[PDB]
DNA sequence: GATCTGGCCTGTCTTA
DNA sequence: GATCTGGCCTGTCTTA
DNA sequence: CTGCAGGGTTTTTGTACAGCCAGACAGTGGAGTACTACCACTGTGTAAGACAGGCCAGATC
DNA sequence: CTGCAGGGTTTTTGTTCCAGTCTGTAGCACTGTGTAAGACAGGCCAGATC
DNA sequence: CACAGTGCTACAGACTGGAACAAAAACCCTGCAG
């Protein structure tokens, strides 16, 4: 019971012209951002030998059905500022968490799990503004590889991805 | 093709104009013959390879066409290059080159794509509409609350499950 | 007054406009202390002929307003020709 | 499409209705007031220029002068048949 | 040279 | 006179 | 044939015995019930034209 | 007395088909949620040098 | 090769009846057995 993984796919996107309420306070931009996941997958391992095995994989992903909101906010894409100052923690959340392994008491026994996270869900403009590229249409035009665009003009079916995050900070 | 302009390109509109039924009606429109079987072939080299990207899990239920996605696209960039060179010397489209780029490599190393996409958030914003009008408190303070929560619970599979009343 | 700007006047944030308390919101603003009993005095005439209109029945609900309308909105209008005009 | 409509109308105000109703037929009359229409659109269907006009009133005949000079005085002139004369 | 008319462009208003 | 650099406009592109 | 009037017909409508189960009444102490205001606060009104004055363009003399 | 074989028995349980009658679903052509900025290139006038 | 629907349609599926067949269930029985 104690080899378990899981695989959860987090998507963050935000949302125009939600307009605001006459209310109290405190004044808040139009745009609205709803940060999300879903549990794509949990699978197994033990007692060693056969890879990992899958149990449950989300079988229509894309359906609203399974999506799991987490944080709500009344945010400009735009502002990186307050987009950080928000969802800071949750990244920390995250990032602290991967470490870990996780225990629930579950069909009555204590079962651990351990927690895989793929953000695939960003549109790119995005992924581009949370990994510091020029967006949207600037020289660069590839989030995985070094590409320029000129030079992704001549040639084409050809490219290495390179882009990551550690590289990117470093 | 019953289609009618867009503003902003919704995907639907995008489904309706991809297929090959669709470049029908406007290689009806270029004099051109030549012009209208290469733009016609183009369209068929990417119907043969957006079921790679599009489909959950490619490796099984589209594996030919997976397997020949590099040489696709190889043959696609060589038609551009070809005689669409004009409107791609110097510039190319952010999405076209990803997509004949990294696509073979990333569905090699994540065993699927598309599974991944955006569609499954996207698609919840709807709700969020309409849980900020029916479910919705309403004033400012707690109305971001209600909404998640609410949110939430249409969610959970444990209630689903009910509502299948079992066949 | 609690009202976000507005792009367009819909009826109900012309309900919360029109108000005792939103005109000596709005009081504090114009320095002329002469001003603020005009427009003041003006929006209280206003709702004194505003339920005459829309009452579903004044003859009933409202018949002290609606005898009054005439000479009320002559007030009214002798203001506005005078100090406003 | 609103001229069938209309039709109904002009030519059901001289009729009664016979509706069979508490098991006895009985005879109605129906008076008709349109009167929740927007100004943009009452100008429109009775030929008004609008919405802007020197001629400000639906009901009366005044100007933007004569309406500023004197503002409390006035008396409704404007109805269907004047108006198709 | 200089009218008149119409022009656009501005430019405000009122309803929507 | 006539560079420079910036400045704005424009010009298409490119994302949402 | 109509009108009403003795009684027919069958069928209602209930009272007649006598025993007996059900659930209401009434208590309780309060349980946790169910339905209540109350609180700010919302959504639907959404695009044209008329009118004044400028003044430059350009035809006409 | 036992054991099981193989018959008696009634009584489930379902069987084939033709009129229909109700009920749930697939067939229809088709819809919703992705919605705002910057980057790069070229020209050229302004404006400061000197 | 997104997915939950979008109503009203289409007629698929759910029903009876006697006439009679068969199989199976769980009794009683008699048969042949130590
Ligand atoms: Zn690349
Ligand atoms: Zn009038």
């Amino acid at each position: 019971t104690s080899g378990f993984t899981v695989v959860v796919k987090e998507s963050c996107d935000g949302m125009g012209d939600v307009s605001e309420k006459h209310g109290s306070g405190p004044a808040v931009p139009e745009k609205a951002v709803r940060f999300s996941f879903t549990i794509m997958s949990i699978s197994i391992r033990l007692e060693g030998e056969d890879d990992g095995i899958t149990i449950f994989q989300e079988q229509k992903p894309n359906s609203e059905l399974s999506c799991r909101p987490l944080c709500l906010m009344f945010v400009d894409e735009s502002d990186h500022e307050t987009l950080t100052a928000i969802l800071g923690p949750v990244v920390a959340e995250r990032k602290a968490m991967m470490e870990s392994r996780l225990i629930i008491s579950v069909g009555g026994l204590l079962r651990s799990f351990r927690f895989f996270f793929r953000g695939t869900g960003y549109d790119e403009k995005m992924v581009r503004e949370m990994e510091g590229l020029e967006a949207s249409g600037s020289t660069y035009i590839c989030t995985l590889c070094d590409s320029t665009r000129a030079e992704a003009s001549q040639n084409m079916v050809l490219h290495s991805i390179t882009r990551s995050h550690d590289e990117n900070l470093e | 093709m019953k289609l009618k302009p867009v503003m902003r390109m919704n995907g639907n509109y995008a489904r309706r104009l991809m297929t090959r039924e669709a470049v029908e009606a406007v290689c009806e429109l270029v004099p051109s013959e030549e012009r209208r079987e290469a733009l016609l072939k183009l369209m068929d080299l990417y119907l043969q390879m957006k079921p790679v990207w599009r489909s959950t899990c490619p490796s099984r239920d589209c594996p030919d066409q997976l397997c020949q996605y590099s040489y696709n696209s190889q043959q696609f960039a060589d038609l551009l290059s070809s005689m669409f060179k004009y409107r791609y010397d110097g510039k190319i489209t952010n999405y076209l080159h990803k997509t004949l780029a990294h696509v073979p490599e990333i569905v090699e190393r994540d065993g699927s794509i598309g599974a991944w996409a955006s569609e499954g958030n996207e698609s919840g914003n709807k709700l969020f509409r309409r849980f900020r009008k029916m479910n919705a408190r309403q004033s400012k303070t707690f109305e971001l609350e209600d909404i998640l929560k609410h949110h939430w619970l249409y969610t959970s599979k444990y209630l689903q499950k009910f509502m299948e009343a079992h066949k």
